[PDB]
């Protein structure tokens, strides 16, 4: 507890390894922590056989594995959350030194930011080209936490041509753009828009992408 | 803790015979060391591979083997498919400990290469009377997808305020990406010009805009 990924520093979360790997195996299950910078790393592995646990000596101490044989059940429970245990938290299944089977990924985030709503900017080509004429229309998403938001365009008619690339992390804040396409005989002379909503505390905006 | 050392990047085309390599700073590659190998697709969804040196997990297709060569854990794709371009992760135990590699970005030419579409845009004026100032480039459809980006402000080099988004694939297999130029309100008014340059496979696309 808990999966909705944001968590207070000094909490302690438990996650649990489910799919389906179906019955049979699972000799071994691994876990690995994912993260932009240190990669692919290697928490420890436990033995649902007869409980033999191994733990890196890097989280030994706030590490805890457990598997039962009723539910098909494995979790982990972490300890005195620090914000470098903001991570990727994998799990992995397969017979003897097997890594066979991955899970969905849990993410999860630690920091003591306050929660902030989203800005949106509205943003006019001008002299600098979109490739076979068109029209390139976008909108910029800044200063946001945490994740995520929903970007729609056209109230969803508009599809093909939309580009919403993934959030930088700045400063603390997340910021994201989203590109779209449509032919001259729609902008400037009609309507492109454009709805930027922000789930965990909630928000709506409606933009007119009126020319420069 | 050991370190262990991937090669960056290779690339080649279907129906060719790839390696890749292992290696331990900490000595040579054993038996002993039990070779593990996952594979990340691009949509990051974690797949085992081969485990203890030269074991195929369950239902991994044929063209993957792994093997010593030398001093050095290897694996090999004999007959590499399009659906092979990926991120493909190595893993050597040490006593009672893993540790994971790099990881290699294995480039698959299953379609023609292509240079980027880049597309600028200018400050809106709301978030000028906030004192700030933001220049968004896009950056889409390029392939193979590793791309470096460069500003240039009246004509002169900026290496202060950048960020950039890392590639993510695009809907027809190709890649997508964008940056951001934070200035003061300030500064947009007390220079002239603005570039993005992106370069991809030796050539540059270059697009500017000049407040006027």
């Amino acid at each position: 507890q808990p999966g909705p990924e944001l968590v207070t520093p000094g909490a302690s979360v438990k996650m649990s390894c489910t799919a389906s790997g179906y019955s049979f195996s699972s000799y071994n299950i691994h876990w690995v922590k994912q993260t932009p910078g240190q990669g692919l790393e290697w928490i420890g592995v436990i033995y649902p056989g007869n409980g033999d646990t191994s733990y890196n000596q890097k989280f030994r101490d706030k590490a805890t594995l457990t598997a039962d044989k009723s539910s098909s059940t494995a979790y982990m429970q972490l300890s005195s959350l620090t914000s470098e245990d903001s991570a990727v938290y994998h799990c992995a299944r397969g017979g003897s030194g097997l890594l066979a089977y991955w899970g969905q990924g849990t993410l999860v985030t630690v920091s003591s930011a306050k929660t902030t709503p989203p800005s949106v900017y509205p943003l006019a080509p001008g002299s600098a080209a979109q490739t076979n004429s068109m029209v390139t229309l976008g909108c910029l998403v800044k200063g946001y936490f945490p994740e995520p938001v929903t970007v729609t365009w056209n109230s969803g008619s508009l599809s093909s041509g939309v580009h919403t690339f993934p959030a930088v992390l700045q400063s603390d804040l997340y910021t994201l753009s989203s590109s779209v396409t449509v032919p001259s005989s729609t902008w400037p002379s009609e309507t492109v828009t454009c709805n930027v909503a922000h789930p965990a505390s909630s928000t709506k905006v409606d933009k007119k992408i009126v020319p420069r | 803790q050991a370190v262990v050392t991937q090669e960056s990047a290779l690339t080649t085309s279907p129906g060719e015979t790839v390696t890749l390599t292992c290696r331990s700073s900490t000595g040579a590659v054993t038996t002993s060391n039990y070779a593990n190998w996952v594979q990340e697709t691009p949509d990051h969804l974690f797949t085992g591979l081969i485990g203890g040196t030269n074991n195929r997990a369950p239902g991994v297709p044929a063209r993957f083997s792994g093997s010593l060569i030398g001093d050095k854990a290897a694996l090999t794709i004999t007959g590499a498919q399009t659906e092979d371009e990926a991120i493909y992760f190595c893993a050597l135990w040490y006593s009672n400990h893993l540790v994971f590699g790099g990881g290699t970005k294995l480039t698959v030419l299953g379609q023609p290469k292509s240079s980027p579409s880049v597309t600028l845009f200018p400050p809106s004026s709301e978030e000028l009377e906030t004192n700030k100032a933001t220049l968004v480039c896009t950056i889409t459809d390029f392939y193979p997808g590793v791309v470096t980006v460069d500003w240039k402000v009246d004509g002169t080099p900026v290496t202060q305020g950048m960020e950039t988004t890392q590639p993510s694939k695009q809907s027809n297999n190709k890649y997508m990406a964008s940056s951001y130029l934070t200035l003061t309100a300030r500064a947009w008014e007390r220079h002239s010009s603005y570039s993005c340059q992106v370069t991809h496979e030796g050539h540059t696309v270059e697009k500017s805009l000049s407040r006027a």
